[PDB]
């Protein structure tokens, strides 16, 4: 109800909050209304910029699907479970002069800078072992935070979730709605519910949980696949 | 029914020789058995036949010629590709010699607009199989037309010598040759009578129809532009340059004697293309010697009216020879001619300018809405009831005056037509209203006192001038001497100047400020490009002028043109509401106006030409006592705050840091230090830090607060960049605390549509999602829907019923006949009674949706006026109506203005803000 309003009445008073450049406008006062609205009940709010570490973003040279150089990643590895799902398709045949930061590994956080404005500031956690290096392209940001004070999959489930989407869909800017941008700006800027590590692992063990019973229901879907090609095999068989 | 058929008919009747009867009555035509004609003909086939039967007794009875030398109705039989043509030729007349004296093509006064294009299917063919048969040449051809003026027939002919111009590229150098307008008695040379003031005859036309402007339009893309010359800007600037040279020749040749701009034609014979360059040229600087005044000999020197590499000069005499009898000066005196050469020249622009970066106009649907949502009409009446004067409008940044043209035409239709209700009707009010609105021939009079504008661009500014005064101003006021120029150098002749006067303001910074102007509505560009010659006003005639940022200049302007209580309304770019770089400005506005609405914009309003993001402010003004109430919160905040953090910083240093403590501090704060008053320590870190802290932050120990925030404190402790402006203050601290107690509520909305989407190849409508159009007008007329629709039913019933009695008659006659010879033609008469059954089932089908339309209008009308149910168009169903079937006339294409009902963004403008 309230993200479909398309009218906002802004009190004068209302600009200057957590502001500190003061900005007005319709966009960053309805992402405020709204953070209002979500952050009413929940407490202990703080921003990303101070527990952030560092944000590197990663560049892709020019490629073709396959080339037989080093693998790169796709938009559509990106998942809302949290999980970089790695499978690479396509490779880099030329080669740079550094690429010491530019491979995937273990335990990072990737963020997605430039998709459509529904699937923007998606985040991902990389839980496989990565063996291979490969090329993460740049729309992509590698983020190091607090670990003391925040874990790695929390802030991409929150992300995924429509906490990190109304903001983003807010926030970033684009020439178009099939690919808008968004920086580190507006990460440092961010606010995150952050509650004890202990509410964050619990967060995620009912996450992980509920995707496995899907989990569960696909590989029923596989046994069906299976029951159809025994069928085809025994019919064609004799 | 139409006079003019009448006095035709009554022409024609007159003649002593019986030779041709009409009946319009009975809508039939006969002709004399002397001419054979190869089908009977019963219908009227349209003008062409009454225009070539006048022109027949005009060359028998009038001009004395042998009627056997005259030919028409002759028929050719060719056997074209796969297929079999049969042209046609309308007058022929041969001479002794037996060449062709009058090859003459008769077609409807109507059509010649859009008949153009069969012109070249009808003569190149005959010319050339006369070539292939005898070789020989035709001397003249002649086209010839009627036309009504002062209920008097005159004569526009075009003739073009075949042996001149023997080949179709000399032809088309030519540029529609025409000897002379009429014709000439006794064997003479033809002659062409004088386009002079004094004569009826001579004089030009002031009745302008409405249709031949489309075609002169349509003409002018497929000629002038060659087809597949589309958007090049030359062409536009020397039409341009031709439609100034010609209002200049009203303006100055005055009466008693000829306009320069026809053709003089001292010898009987049009002369060649040439000879005409030196004439347009001094009369090119006649005007810009008259009109603009300018003051620059190179630029006169340099003469280009045209440029001869790409404007070649046959262009040039079918343009002059196309206009000249458009007198547009005089033109919109008329009702019918009102508005004919403003939507001509608006299409003209509209087709045939190419716009880009830098260079780029407002669409139409966001101007209007920016005027209606200032609530500019309101505004218009109040200060026409309370002061006796109109809103005083400025744009600085004027590209082709589109939001002038629109703010002329919207007072002019609220306070005339539209909300003529809401003015009063005292004696003082209605005489000026006299002398502002009443004449009704020249209805945007006013515009010369009250609209004002500023453009860098010449070829622009004369674009502007010649499309705002061909829309009904005198556009004195328009200026091209850039936006930003000090308020010294707008000098123009006129001696009501509303932009020179100005006057230092104190608040400013003893700046000079204007302060003259009610409304400032504009579209600023993205980067200014300041002249290098004049940047004495970067310093010292604007605030920030020293800022990277050069645009954010024309805000500043807004402040010195408007009036203490004034209206904004601009779109300017995202960026200036979200960049920290631009927070100056925003503390600047924030300072001086009353922010009242930021109104979203999408991304497709200004495609192709650019893709950014703009958003519409709209503030007001604010007066010498707010101003001075916010400058003096803002010097005790600035104070509490400057105190306030040299305390905390020393607090810092001791508590924190682990400084020893000093008699050097404040008395307070070596006291509450020494007897460990705690409280003060956490309210002053509360204060200072106002937003920032949570609940469990008042509980926890201030030490590990401190070192929590240390960023923060540091942040909060550091005074602003500007200086001088805001007085060594933190901005943001002692901006909330101030606008704690002036707190005035924004309006703020987004659009996703904006009713079109201009791709690169064209537009296509969309969602308006801004405003919505009534579609229903305020005042219908019964009698103008339904005398004149029946005339034409109750007309063809009399016919029908005259044709039933003689059909009868016929069937009597044939009756008493016998039956074997007669079949065939009794067989005839079946089929012309069932095509009389089948045209009076068609008007009997119109009659059921004339009743049904006349039930709506019973309906939904009560004495021509929309009931308080149906004022606010939420009804679909009456939308529907209108814009259905043949209710497309009559519509109502004006912005609705609902006032009870909130659907779009411009309702919500105009109830939820209040402008005082
Ligand atoms: C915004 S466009 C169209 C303005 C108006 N909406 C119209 O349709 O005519 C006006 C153009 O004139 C130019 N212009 C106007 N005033 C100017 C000024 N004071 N200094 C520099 N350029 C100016 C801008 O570059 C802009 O591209």
């Amino acid at each position: 109800a309230l993200d479909s309003q398309r009218r906002v009445d802004v009190g004068l008073s209302s600009i200057s909050s957590l502001n500190s450049t003061i900005r007005y406008s319709y966009r960053w006062n309805k992402m405020k209304l709204i953070q209002k609205y979500l952050y009413r009940d929940i407490d202990c709010i703080e921003p990303l910029g101070k527990y952030i570490l560092s944000s590197n973003n990663g560049w892709s040279p020019e490629s073709v699907v396959g080339g037989e150089g080093i693998p790169i990643l796709g938009q559509e590895h990106l998942e809302f479970d949290g999980v970089l799902n790695v499978s690479p398709t396509k490779a880099t045949t030329k080669t740079k002069n550094n690429m010491e930061n530019f491979f995937i590994q273990e335990g990072d956080l990737f963020i997605s800078r430039g998709n459509t404005v529904d699937l923007v500031g998606l985040a991902c956690v990389v839980e496989t072992e990565v063996t291979e290096d490969i090329i993460y392209p740049d729309l992509y940001i590698r983020l190091k935070i607090d670990e003391k004070v925040i874990h790695k999959k929390y802030l991409a489930l929150l992300f995924n979730s429509f906490f990190g989407r109304l903001y983003f869909k807010y926030v970033s800017k684009g020439k178009n709605q099939t690919m808008v941008k968004i920086s580190s700006n507006e990460l440092l800027n961010y606010y995150l519910p952050i509650p004890p590590m202990e509410e964050q692992l619990e967060i995620v063990g009912k996450i992980e949980e509920q995707i496995g019973a899907q989990n569960e229901i696909e590989k029923q879907i596989e046994e069906k696949r299976n029951q159809i090609r025994v069928i085809i095999e025994e019919t064609a068989r004799s | 029914m139409k006079n003019w058929q009448r006095i035709v008919e009554a022409k024609l009747e007159q003649q002593k020789h019986k030779v041709a009867e009409i009946s319009l009555e009975n809508g039939t035509v006969n002709y004399s058995k002397k001419i054979k004609h190869n089908r009977n003909l019963k219908a009227l086939t349209g003008d062409e036949e009454i225009v070539r039967a006048f022109l027949i007794d005009r060359l028998v009875n009038e001009l004395d010629y042998k009627p056997e030398y005259l030919e028409t109705e002759k028929e050719y039989t060719i056997k074209g590709g796969h297929s079999k043509i049969n042209p046609r030729v309308d007058v022929l007349v041969k001479d002794d010699k037996g060449n062709p004296f009058f090859f003459i093509e008769v077609k409807a006064p109507n059509k010649f607009e859009e008949d153009k294009d069969e012109i070249e299917g009808q003569l190149f063919a005959l010319a050339q199989a006369e070539e292939r048969d005898f070789k020989t040449k035709v001397k003249y051809l002649v086209y010839y037309t009627v036309e009504l003026i002062d209920d008097e027939i005159v004569d526009r002919a075009i003739i073009i010598d075949f042996e001149k111009y023997p080949t179709y590229t000399d032809w088309s150098n030519g540029g529609f040759i025409s000897t002379g307008t009429e014709l000439t008695a006794g064997y003479g040379e033809p002659k062409k009578q004088p386009l002079i003031k004094g004569h009826e005859k001579y004089d030009l036309r002031v009745r302008i129809d409405r249709e031949e402007i489309e075609g002169l339009g349509r003409n002018l893309h497929n000629v002038l532009w060659g087809g597949g010359g589309t958007n090049d800007s030359e062409i536009f600037y020397s039409l341009v340059n031709i439609i100034l040279a010609k209002i200049q020749d009203e303006y100055e040749k005055e009466d008693g004697q000829e306009y320069d701009f026809q053709v003089y034609q001292y010898g009987d014979n049009v002369e060649s293309p040439q000879k005409l360059f030196d004439r347009i040229n001094a009369l090119y600087k006649r005007a810009l010697r008259e009109q603009l005044n300018v003051t620059d000999e190179q630029k006169i020197a340099e003469d280009n009216v045209i440029n001869r590499n790409k404007f070649p000069l046959n262009k040039l005499v079918y343009t002059v020879q196309a206009l000249e009898s458009l007198s547009f000066l005089e033109g919109r005196n008329s009702l019918d001619g009102k508005d004919i050469l403003g939507d001509f020249f608006e299409s003209i622009i509209r087709d045939g300018f190419k716009q880009t970066k830098g260079q780029f106009f407002t669409p139409t649907p966001i101007v209007k809405f920016i005027l209606y949502a200032l609530q500019l009409d309101k505004l218009a009446i109040d200060r026409l009831n309370n002061d006796r004067e109109l809103p005083l409008i400025i744009d600085p940044s004027a590209g082709s005056g589109t939001f002038l043209i629109e703010a002329m035409k919207l007072i002019t239709k609220e306070v005339k037509y539209k909300q003529n209700h809401k003015v009063k009707s005292s004696r003082q009010i209605t005489k000026r209203f006299e002398e502002l609105f009443m004449p009704d021939h020249n209805e945007n009079k006013w515009a010369r006192e009250y609209l004002y504008g500023c453009e860098i661009n010449f070829d622009l500014g004369t674009a502007s001038k010649v499309n705002m005064i061909l829309h009904g101003d005198g556009s004195a006021n328009i200026f091209v001497q850039d936006g930003l120029l000090p308020f010294r150098f707008y000098v123009k002749e006129t001696s009501p100047n509303y932009l020179e006067t100005a006057s230092p303001d104190a608040l400013y910074g003893d700046k000079e400020v204007n302060g003259k102007f009610d409304v400032v509505v504009s579209n600023p560009p993205f980067s200014v490009d300041l002249d290098t010659q004049t940047q004495r006003e970067v310093r010292n005639a604007f605030l920030f002028g020293d800022k990277k940022n050069s645009e954010n200049l024309f805000i500043e302007r807004y402040y010195q043109l408007l009036k203490e209580g004034g209206r904004l309304g601009v779109v300017l770019p995202e960026s200036v509401f979200d960049t920290t770089e631009n927070k100056y400005i925003r503390l600047f506005i924030f300072k001086y106006f009353k922010v009242k609405a930021v109104v979203s914009l999408p991304q497709v309003t200004f495609e192709p030409f650019t893709s950014t993001k703009t958003s519409l402010l709209f503030a007001q003004k604010k007066t010498k006592e707010e101003v001075e109430q916010w400058n003096e919160l803002w010097d005790k905040y600035g104070k509490e705050w400057s105190l306030l953090k040299t305390r905390i910083n020393d607090y810092f240093s001791y508590f924190v840091k682990g400084r020893p403590l000093n008699k050097k501090w404040a008395p307070d704060v070596v006291k509450d230090i020494q007897e460990g008053n705690e409280d003060n320590i956490r309210k002053n870190i509360f204060r200072f830090l106002k937003d920032h802290i949570k609940e469990e932050d008042k509980n926890l120990e201030i030490k590990d607060l401190l070192i929590k925030y240390a960023e923060e404190i540091s942040s909060i402790s550091k005074h602003e960049k500007e200086t001088d402006v805001f007085g060594f203050y933190n901005a943001w601290w002692v901006f909330g605390e101030v606008a704690k107690e002036l707190d005035y509520p924004i309006f703020m909305a987004e659009a996703e549509n904006v009713g079109y989407k201009r791709t690169k190849k064209g537009e296509k409508p969309m969602p308006n999602d801004l405003y919505d159009l009534e579609y229903a007008p305020s005042t219908l007329d019964c009698e103008k829907v339904l005398s004149s629709f029946d005339i034409e039913i109750n007309a063809l019933e009399a016919s029908k019923t005259k044709l039933s009695v003689e059909k009868g008659l016929l069937e009597e006659k044939l009756k008493d006949k016998e039956d074997k010879e007669n079949e065939k033609i009794q067989k005839r008469l079946n089929k012309i009674s069932e095509l009389l059954e089948t045209i009076e089932n068609q008007l009997d089908s119109i009659r059921s949706k004339k009743l049904e339309v006349e039930g709506i209008l019973e309906k939904y009308y009560e004495n021509n006026k929309l009931k308080e149910e149906y004022s606010e168009r939420d009804d679909e169903e009456l939308i529907n109506h209108f814009k259905h079937g043949v209710l497309y006339q009559y519509r109502s294409e004006d912005i609705l203005l609902r006032n009870k009902t909130v659907h779009k963004i411009l309702d919500e403008i105009r109830q939820g803000v209040i402008w005082d």
